[PDB]
């Protein structure tokens, strides 16, 4: 593309960051991506099978915008969201959940964790803004799973459990990212 | 009240989640009341306070802090995907807690209390600020616990019954624990 | 719409364009039913259908744009005050297009249907993306037109009528042509 | 007007970007003036002999604040307006125009194509907002005439013309930014 | 008026202050009648003027000036916190003032006046600008006033009737005075 | 304590801008201070003995959040606010008093003048949005008084009483800061 390029040229989706048998994620940022850093945005490419499932995670601070290409998503963001609460109260917590069909688009905000059910065979393009920095946290599989790296005594602290009993909790996924969700 | 006599002098905080050792002040909207002070709408102070032995159990923020010790000794651990990483704040000691990184604040053992001034700059939602908890709490239960049983089977490789177990919890005391030891 | 406070799944678009040959379609602002999405506010999101062998006239984009293609591949011209600059797209190339900046796309000589999405970042009037085209409409002239008949004459150098074609057609099929053969 | 003297201190009207005997233009961007950047602001000197036409085009990025400091003016500006008009053929072409004098101020919006007409010896200043990066293109005479650029097939199957006819009345302009405007 | 459907034509200030060595008027909120211009909410077009052998008495200022010469020549003073930074203005000139830097314009003898644009870029209030006249005077006496007496008193280390005796009076010739010239 | 600690690793308070026998005011910036550049934010101590009074002043861009932590902080804060009251004599003068006590939040607005009087053994803390390039100057005191630099001719045009007498009235403090709040 371009005998002629120096300005925008064309990106396209190269190596990823997520790889194995049940999907794959791609994204690129701005840090990467001069393009993309002007304008502070991220994109990536979700790729999935059928009975895959894509971990509960969040980002830290992109506020993701996810966009249905070719396949059916069961979605499932959580969430505390008002302030107008104020003394504790009113805050509730919500589970939004959806499936997603072919030009269905679904937000993700920064702080809130997510799980995505991928139906059949999956494709998802995502537009993440104020993608500087973005980080993005697992709360279960083995890697980058944060739940994970609290310590036992705080740890049998915070949960009705016992420091190995749930260090079992979370040794049990012999996985990453991507799994299997056999129904059940 | 409730629009400001125009007003830049303030006094109430309201009640996020206190107990027998502990504290939880989120001072009001600034812009709530005046219009006046309109360039500070996308931030909001917290002021929460402890006796000796005990700890704020993780959670993250959805927003940047700035973190403050007024008063007391304190021990921050922050928890990343690869290693948690250990403070100590002391007088005047000041740290930013960058937004989504779950972490946890210690007041270590002696006699006086523990002060601190945290302060949000907000980014998700001006104004909002939603600490999250991993704990199933007298109040609140924790995040993990609005996922479908399926997703938290297939997620964990464990049973409903397994994870429910490790899961919610009567958190009898809640937030502000103490330090067992 | 209408009405939907508390939501995240947006599944409702507007077309501004549609013909046997391509359409085009607008998404709900990001905040529209709820405040809840303050932050997405700037941001407006298209789509852009084309079938085989089709040309979407010049036109400039009051606001920068993200593109990048879903399905097919193609050709797009990026007129410079200086020239053109002409890139050919595939499954997830994307470029950026600043705004000001004139430009087509076009979808070759093949059965292949073609899918961009376009991520319009408004920044001149917020949550508007507004299109400027050149050539005449049953749906809008162009807006060569709005000038005066002298105005016009003079930066032109060529009489009226002589100007009028440029100017005005039944440019038979709207936005979406048939590139030629 | 210091020996010691040296912080941001003031600026002018240093070397025009359009000079021709219709017309003249200055511009003091963000890219090399320091205050100026921090503002993220532009500034212009229009300098326009009566008769004169300041050829139709437009701004790329910055949204200009005109002044009119010396003279009367005859400004015609362009627009879709409001998408509060959801509509096309329910999104109209609006003209506005004015023989502005005085202490009168136009606003040009940053794609609203704008042209002005010189009533009698001109002078206005203007201020740009957005004014990082801005390019302006022109819709007329022979230097950035970004109709020119549209080649043969393309240009054909834009205007009810064709393709030379076209491209024959585009390159008629004689001249280039500021044009005499002598009716017809 | 303020309800003004479609322009980007503007005419009509305020008169802030006229007396005949000068006023000073102050545009309306590009927004107060347009939606349009909505990416314009803090800036504000000062319209500035004296009469030769002229004086706008010094004050502060809330938001970011930038002076340009319309017409004239003047002196700036730029009164910094331990300094003064005068400037001869030929017309045509501009400077940035920046905000909180009190300043004083001197239109120097002779013939003709002075006219001077003043865009402001506001911060604090978006949209409003603040003027802090030291100086008292028929319409807002001394800043410096509102004080206390025991605050006015060490603050100054003097007494009261008197340093009254030296902070409030009268300028008929108010904002803008007249030298000994 | 953390030897190998470092990035967004702490941060306390070395030298203070003022040092007296009435008090001391230290300050952290933007401009010195790696994480307070994009948070844009400046940190500050209040130490005051029972009986001084910050001088009277403002800042020029940073609003000051003032929080009470220990002691009776005695405060005067001059305003008038909003751009709907304008003509001039509209937005008038408006003092703004009060007395801090422990945990007591004030807010300092950017232009304002402010004066503080230590009702009682003080410590406040300082938190101000908008640092980049503020500064302070003293309306009052001896130090980066400004009104001390205005000139002679100035002054007394500008003020009731004499060049010389304006002149004198702020040779009066022998002090720059923290003076002595006794009353009158």
């Amino acid at each position: 593309t371009l005998s002629s390029q120096d300005k925008p040229f064309n990106l396209r989706s190269r190596d990823p960051i997520y790889s194995n048998n049940y999907g794959k994620l791609y994204e690129i940022t701005p840090e990467k991506n001069s393009q993309l850093r002007d304008l502070d945005i991220l994109l990536n490419c979700l790729q999935m099978n059928e009975g895959a499932l894509f971990v509960p995670h969040y980002n830290s601070r992109a506020t993701v915008i996810l966009v249905a290409n070719e396949g059916r998503a069961e979605v499932e963001l959580v969430g505390l969201e008002q302030q107008q609460q104020q003394g504790l109260e009113s805050m509730q917590l919500r589970r939004y959940a959806a499936t997603l069909s072919e030009g269905d688009i679904i937000v993700i905000p920064s702080s809130f964790p997510v799980a995505l059910k991928a139906a059949s065979d999956l494709n998802m393009v995502g537009i993440g803004v104020n993608a500087e920095n973005n980080e993005r946290n697992f709360l279960a599989g083995h890697k980058e799973n944060v739940i994970r790296q609290i310590p036992r005594q705080v740890s049998d602290l915070t949960f009705p459990g016992s420091g190995e009993e749930v260090e079992e909790l979370l040794e049990n996924q012999k996985e990453s990212y991507f799994v299997d969700g056999q129904p059940r | 009240a409730q629009n400001n006599p125009y007003l830049f002098r303030s006094n109430k905080f309201l009640t996020l989640f206190k107990n027998q050792h502990g504290s939880l002040r989120l001072l009001q909207r600034f812009n709530e009341d005046t219009e006046k002070l309109e360039n500070l709408r996308d931030y909001r102070v917290l002021e929460y306070c402890s006796k000796p032995n005990t700890l704020l159990l993780p959670h993250h923020s959805d927003s940047d802090l700035l973190v403050l010790v007024l008063e007391g000794q304190a021990i921050l651990v922050l928890v990343n995907p690869d290693g948690r990483d250990t403070y100590k704040l002391d007088q005047g000691d000041a740290i930013k807690i960058q937004a989504g990184t779950p972490f946890y604040l210690i007041n270590p053992d002696n006699n006086q209390n523990l002060r601190i001034l945290k302060f949000a700059i907000t980014f998700r939602r001006p104004g909002t600020v939603e600490d999250f908890f991993l704990s199933s709490t007298k109040r609140l239960p924790s995040y993990l616990s609005a996922f479908s049983k399926n997703f938290l089977e297939a997620s964990y490789d464990s049973p409903y019954d397994e994870i429910e177990q490790t899961l919610l919890q009567e958190e009898q005391e809640g937030v502000i624990v103490k330090m067992p030891k």
